[PDB]
């Protein structure tokens, strides 16, 4: 083209997997599944409990 | 497959989790089981002595027994797992009727149906099971002690105060704990090679 | 045993996630390079249709 | 011959799929195997201890006995490849008979 | 492949080393093959009565 | 797991063998299975007597 | 006696769990290993395949 | 009996606090490579996307 380029997925690919590389790091460095966030809530909620 | 694959290993986190649950209650019933033990040393050691001891004496081993009675107590009710007074023998009672069971199911296929059935029954005032706390004997016993003064007023023959319904009552009381001890841990077997299949399926 | 089933929610499979962090390591090591090649074609048009 | 090459890769895709079922398949029976070797030493156990044991402690190992029981039924059944329900064992019986198999 | 890799049977392998050297390790420390479980029903019940 | 380790119960069962052993040096030491505790309240009251 | 029926129940052979004990062992530090060969071969995918 | 009272407080489960010890030790060499990685990972930027 020279006007758009069509691997603008290869970014959203790679930016999913820099979410993906990054959240098992956060979970390694803690060395915990559980998430700071609500996600896992009932997890959450019944760990703490 | 990425539903059956995903369903599945949230399920396998579901049964070890059932695992944890049974193992607590488990633990619990244990401790429960050689209170008991020591109780039975408490009703040979009041066999009045025969009658050799006294009153005063039976009177101060009663207050044992009441001790060891509440901490009884003290298991069937402290097991608030999750808040779940699991050892409430209320929790799940058969009933003879689906009126109030609350059957303390588990899911495991990451599919309809694929569910466990699990039967928790023990109180305190849980004892030789004629059909439920019988009267002063067959659940008190273990709650009451007649061991006060009623087993110095007999030992061996009125059935009651008579040193053989109340050895007989901590004899099936323990014996109940066994069965369901081997329930749960059968229970526990279940999801062991339940783990098993779904681990190695899933994979 | 309580805390067994606090392990069973927080605890990790430390071999599990490592398998994941590098799987996802390899994912975003490649895609990299295909946006190299991407951002390099048309240097061609560029070069050789013109 | 892009017939043959085209239609025998997607050939390969097939027969790459059968080795994945016949492999789930056949973890399965593992487990229902390893299973019924813990039931052996289940009545073995329930030798009565040649009568050793009592009345209520066969029924705690029949308890045992018929948990891993439904165990082997769900070995049978939760095997749903693809939705196919392939321990079934009514899924495929030669039957003596073209009628269903 | 670069999306599962296959030796996840490890994994499960590995899972049910640590169930058998815990469990091992459970039994040694108390020194005693009995199970707090119902895990052997009748040697249980056998044994406490 | 890196977070919580599985033979706590080890940790049990060796304050138990303490209580036990302790236990065992408190009546060799004074030469005595009556215990100074309330336990076997009627083999003491009796003694007592 | 009734304490000899006692201990054979309960009782450990405890060179045979110690066996166990190390038998399991040596089967938990292995495939953690091959876990390692299985998380490290790509690596060769992304660097001599490209 | 007072001295006993004297231990429950100050006295310490050397056992348990190894095992929090030694837990707290691997928590604290693990993050450590975690944070290697992180600070080893936009090198593949530099020398790849560039």
């Amino acid at each position: 083209i020279n006007h758009n380029i069509a691997a603008l997925n290869t970014l959203n690919r790679l930016s999913s997997n820099n979410s993906a590389s990054q959240k098992n790091m956060e979970k390694l460095s803690s060395g915990l599944r559980i998430n700071r966030a609500g996600d896992d809530a009932a997890g959450l909620a019944i760990s703490e409990k | 497959m990425r539903g059956q694959i995903r369903g599945l290993e949230m399920a396998s986190k579901n049964s070890q989790d059932g695992i944890s649950l049974i193992q607590t209650a488990e633990g619990a019933l244990t401790e429960t089981h050689a209170i008991l033990q020591r109780v039975r040393e408490l009703v040979v050691q009041a066999g009045n002595t025969g009658t050799q001891d006294k009153a005063t004496d039976l009177q101060s081993i009663q207050d044992e027994i009441s001790a060891l009675t509440d901490e009884i107590d003290g298991i069937s009710n402290r097991t608030e797992f999750n808040g779940k007074k699991l050892l409430d023998g209320t929790y799940k009672v058969d009933t003879a009727t689906p009126a109030n069971q609350k059957n303390l199911v588990f899911q495991i296929g990451a599919n309809a149906t694929q569910q466990i059935s699990v039967n928790i029954e023990d109180m305190g005032a849980d004892a030789l099971g004629i059909k439920e706390a019988d009267g002063s004997i067959a659940a008190l016993h273990s709650v009451n002690d007649l061991d006060v003064t009623k087993f110095a007023d007999n030992a061996a023959d009125c059935a009651d105060i008579g040193f053989d319904a109340q050895l007989k009552v901590v004899d099936e009381a323990i014996n109940q704990v066994s069965s369901q001890r081997a329930k749960l841990g059968a229970v526990q077997n279940r999801l062991e090679h339940t783990i098993n299949n779904l681990s190695a399926s899933g994979e | 045993n309580l805390t067994a089933a606090e392990s069973r929610i927080r605890d990790v499979d430390m071999a599990k996630e490592m398998s994941e962090f590098t799987k996802n390591n390899i994912l975003s090591q490649a895609p990299q390079a295909m946006l190299a090649q991407a951002n390099q074609q048309p240097q061609n048009v560029l070069q050789l249709l013109r």
